[PDB]
């Protein structure tokens, strides 16, 4: 059984939206964009505690009641022979499926307003065909979707007392025969027969009552006891009080609702939790089988540190409120480096424009230039992402399916391949052509003599890089159409083309490109520590550094 | 404040909000009155341990193990989850119970204070 | 003008606590370590709406109610005729100050239990000496401390209502409270807020003059991306509640890389053991080894922090004053001088010696032919690095006592000492250690794609990689 699609019409800020789903869904976006209104459309469809109150005037799109509300959810039932949840669906809907091998199912909600009653009635329907939905049968306050679906909604403002009290009807309310301790319960009854006849002390409260003449599990309070202490403090913080409510919901799902399909709707679970608790909750969400079906909304990148097999939904605004979805899987070739890509990508999911750089020296130089030119660039949605040199396909498909603008600045490298001398491999052009979906180019042979070694070998490789960059001019223009900025040789040669007079003045050398590349990280800090305001604007206004102008989002260039 | 105690009687309040103060006023009874309930205080601990072997029915003892085993799958924290109730037994009979509760608390606690009743409707 | 100290002698989860403060205090820690209880100790001292209800049984340490709750706050008051808030205090204190001690001030709170009315009475005292503290004079429900300090306590569709409440609170603090000293007490401002708004609130919190005095409790690293001239308080997660303070400043030499420093350390402040590595290749190799061996290292308090082109002092001073264990794994280098040939400075050894508290060593020079050179210049510099590591031995043992792990040549020769037959199997070359130096970001990924189980255990159980065993923290004793 699998969730496939949801389609929301005329409900709150959604006019007409269509979102593909999965079993594990993570919703993220800006403020006042409709992440809570997306989760309340699932509450009105599947949870019976909200559906019995109906719709108000404020649940309609721009507050007018002439348009109907229609929410349709699509399920896939193609694994009936192996999954038990599919049989839990089919054993309740035993008359409405049409074909003999119907693998789809549709659960719909329609709502039309009544102006005299000022009431919005909710009518639910199910079936296998979209044009032949029948009404759900029901008797009284119970219809037939409540025998299949249990919806657990976890708000950010949980109260442990309230939850425990409301659920105390399920636990502690069973007969269970005898439990081999009935004489202990007889000793409970016998020691209450020596307290009700002699409560008078020395006849001071028996004489006060003279002048005017069993199931005690209702007020039981759960506490959290640290080991080594015996006291019972009623005041506890909101970190463990959240996680005990999560444990009580997990116990009630694993015990009382084994016959049903349990759907979690979790709004913002990072609130009043530590960083390591967010990483532990992320591992329990995306690895274990406790949360088989959840819809998650969040504001924290630390809950996405362990994500795999996940539908990521991003709610944003270009002209209207629109949600972009992406199915996220880490491949078998990235299985050894999965945690580093997850820790890199989980912060770049919350941005608008992401520049993909190739190392930390680029981050030092670009953070200096954007510190001196546009210092509120990350307030406005900019981000700098360290790829690691190899991973251009995964980040660009994950950010491009979500509507996030990806910007690539990279070099033109030559790789010395394994076992052969004199034949080198095109690397940066092969990565940028694999970004376009084309075949990798063939390897080239560079004739370097054995007596030529040192700076002249680097000069011959730089002249070969200039020749290869001159050969593929139409491919370089096709990269520049899709925001890919391939350098000619390196970053430092493009930096020497902009501020090379100041680079000769600071470093006090005739070759400041080679002195920057002798030690890449420590000399970049030395260049950053002696730059000026005019040199940062000379970097930023240049032709070869248009990725920073694409990152700041202005129309200056 | 050392001389005057004002008891405000309104029928809109129930017995529960005075009874939550009475949960510590039972402890004020057991400590006070120059240990007049000290004859009962060794066997009011017998009634306190009546509330100790309500913790060994298996519907509570299963909850005390399974909630801790569900809690210790996150970080294996050094916690424990315990349960306690601490109840006691005794819109017109609740009010006539609360009148005798206020008269009983005025007879026991406030022998050193001047008690003023403000009985509204 | 300035806060100096708070001495919580007794409260709920504090048995004896003395914390040096400043203006712009930020308190962080784990879950249930009394970060809130610290902010209620400022509410019981300064705010009147919390102080009007008294103390219960539960506000005492381990429900004792036989000891005295005492909270003492120290004010600096060193300057005059420049600061307006100092005149706002001097005006109300009147004759409670003494000339001999006219540049210190104390506000104290005492509470002793009644055990008959079951109530805890709060008596406030102010004075210029810690002995002979006299009581605050008061007329009705108002004492004279309420004519000085105004305390704004903040605790939070959604998102924009919290920013609108910030605009309402800042407008009321700008309008109605010109004549008062305003103290903001913010409880977790990352709740229901986007991370761009967290960076914007951090910039407004640490750069604008509208938040002159705050105590900020937080769980988020994105509210510490702009931190400068602040005080950091960490509540330790031990069996005795220890609070540690650090005066955070960013110097004039580090002002061009301030952004990177702050961002990186802001996530490393919320850890317990931090391993300081050099680059991303160490991050690739150590994330592969710590995924294959101990994958819950991030749950238990471990962190990997890449520090590049910096002399280690800022990170070690910030994490050492807050009580966070720092482990440094590094390699020694020979950096050539600008405008000079044949003279190399000993960069990694000078970094470790400046961390230990010594001075920089002299610049070594070499008589290498230079005219004839090549790959063999790297083996000549490796032989010189082996002679440098052979000559300085007791300094290497002094670094080893202070959890600094200096390599002999590099990380890669230490990797070749452990799994070098596997590196000969994968790379199929006569020099696998020379092959990974040609492209570090590509060949480390190519290496960790081909290792498996019992190579990562041979890396982890080796004696040249004891920093991973310090980061995991599984002690034998
Ligand atoms: N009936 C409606 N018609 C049109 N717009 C509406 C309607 N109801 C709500 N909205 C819009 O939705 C916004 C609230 O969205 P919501 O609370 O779901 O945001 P959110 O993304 O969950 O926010 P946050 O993450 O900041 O808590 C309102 O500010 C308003 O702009
Ligand atoms: N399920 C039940 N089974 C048995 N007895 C019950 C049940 N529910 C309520 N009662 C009894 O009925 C009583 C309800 O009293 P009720 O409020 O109907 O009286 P009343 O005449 O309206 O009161 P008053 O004059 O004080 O306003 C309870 O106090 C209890 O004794
Ligand atoms: N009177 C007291 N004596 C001893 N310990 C106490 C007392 N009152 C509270 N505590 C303890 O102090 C802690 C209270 O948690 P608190 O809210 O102060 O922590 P926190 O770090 O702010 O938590 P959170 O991360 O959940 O916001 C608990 O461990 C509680 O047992
Ligand atoms: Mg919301
Ligand atoms: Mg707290």
């Amino acid at each position: 059984m699998k969730f496939s699609n949801i389609t929301i019409k005329n409900f709150r800020n959604f006019e007409k939206v269509n979102i593909n789903l999965d079993n594990k869904n993570v919703i993220f976006g800006m403020n006042d964009i409709g992440k809570t209104n997306f989760l309340y459309a699932l509450r009105f469809l599947l949870d019976k505690e909200i559906r019995k109150f109906g719709f108000n005037k404020s649940d309609y799109h721009k507050h007018d009641t002439s348009k109907k509300i229609e929410i349709i959810l699509t399920l896939d039932l193609s694994n009936y022979e192996k999954d038990e949840d599919t049989k839990k669906l089919i054993s309740v809907v035993k008359g409405a499926r049409t074909s003999a091998n119907a693998d789809v199912f549709y659960i719909a909600l329609e709502s039309k307003y009544d102006d005299k009653e000022l009431y919005g009635n909710i009518i639910l329907k199910w079936g296998s065909e979209l044009d032949n939905l029948i009404d759900i049968p029901g008797r009284g306050n119970i219809n037939a979707l409540d025998n299949v679906f249990k919806v657990i909604y976890i708000n950010p403002l949980v109260d442990l007392d309230k939850l425990f009290a409301q659920n105390k009807k399920y636990i502690f309310e069973e007969s269970q025969g005898n439990e081999s301790d009935e004489g202990i319960l007889n000793n409970i009854k016998s020691l209450t027969d020596q307290v009700n006849q002699q409560i008078g002390e020395m006849t001071i409260i028996k004489g006060f009552q003279q002048e005017i003449t069993k199931g005690f599990f209702s007020d039981i309070i759960p506490y959290i006891k640290k080991d080594g202490d015996s006291n019972y403090y009623p005041t506890s913080g909101d970190g463990r009080r959240k996680m005990l409510s999560y444990s009580i919901y997990n116990y009630l799902a694993k015990k009382k609702y084994e016959d049903k399909i349990v759907i979690y709707l979790i709004e913002e679970p990072e609130i009043s939790l530590h960083r390591s608790m967010q990483i532990a909750l992320s591992k329990q969400l995306f690895e274990q089988s406790t949360y088989k079906y959840f819809f998650l909304s969040t504001h924290s990148p630390e809950l996405l540190y362990e994500m795999d097999n996940t539908r990521l939904i991003r709610v944003h605004s270009t002209e209207k409120v629109v949600c972009s979805s992406h199915m996220y899987n880490v491949e078998e070739a990235y299985g050894s480096v999965k945690k580093k890509l997850n820790k890199a990508l989980s912060s770049a999911l919350f941005a608008e424009r992401v520049l993909l750089i190739e190392g930390p020296s680029e981050k030092i130089l670009f953070e200096k230039v954007l510190d001196e030119v546009e210092p509120e660039y990350e307030l406005n949605g900019g981000f700098l992402l360290e790829v690691g040199g190899t991973y251009f396909n995964h980040y660009v498909c994950t950010l491009n399916d979500l509507g996030i603008t990806h910007i690539i600045k990279t070099d033109n490298d030559l790789k010395s391949k394994k076992g052969k001398k004199g034949v080198y491999e095109l690397l940066g052009l092969n990565r940028c052509l694999n970004l376009l979906g084309r075949e990798n180019l063939d390897e080239i042979t560079i004739d370097i003599p054995e007596d030529i070694k040192g700076k002249k070998k680097k000069e011959r490789l730089n002249e070969r890089k200039k020749e290869i960059f001159k050969q593929y001019k139409n491919e370089v223009g096709e990269f520049l159409g899709e925001r890919i900025y391939l350098s000619e040789i390196d970053l430092e040669n493009d930096l020497y083309s902009a501020i090379g007079e100041s680079m000769k003045r600071i470093f006090e050398n005739e070759d400041p490109v080679h002195y920057l590349q002798k030690s890449k990280l420590f000399n970049m800090v030395e260049l950053v520590n002696n730059l000026s305001t005019k040199d940062c604007f000379d970097v930023f206004e240049h032709e070869k550094f248009a990725c920073l102008k694409e990152l700041v989002g202005s129309d200056r260039g | 404040d050392n001389v005057f105690k004002v008891i405000y009687i309104n029928p809109l309040v129930d017995l529960d909000k005075l009874f939550a103060q009475n949960k510590k006023y039972i402890f004020e009874e057991s400590q006070g009155n120059e240990s007049d309930e000290g004859i009962l205080n060794n066997i009011k601990s017998l009634t306190d341990q009546v509330n100790q072997q309500i913790g060994e029915m298996t519907i509570i003892k299963g909850f005390q193990q399974e909630i801790t085993s569900e809690y210790r799958s996150l970080k294996k924290e050094e916690v424990s989850i315990e349960l306690k109730s601490e109840m006691a037994i005794k819109d017109g009979r609740r009010k006539m119970l609360s009148y005798s509760i206020y008269n009983y608390l005025a007879k026991k606690k406030y022998e050193d204070k001047i008690v003023i009743y403000l009985i509204e409707e």
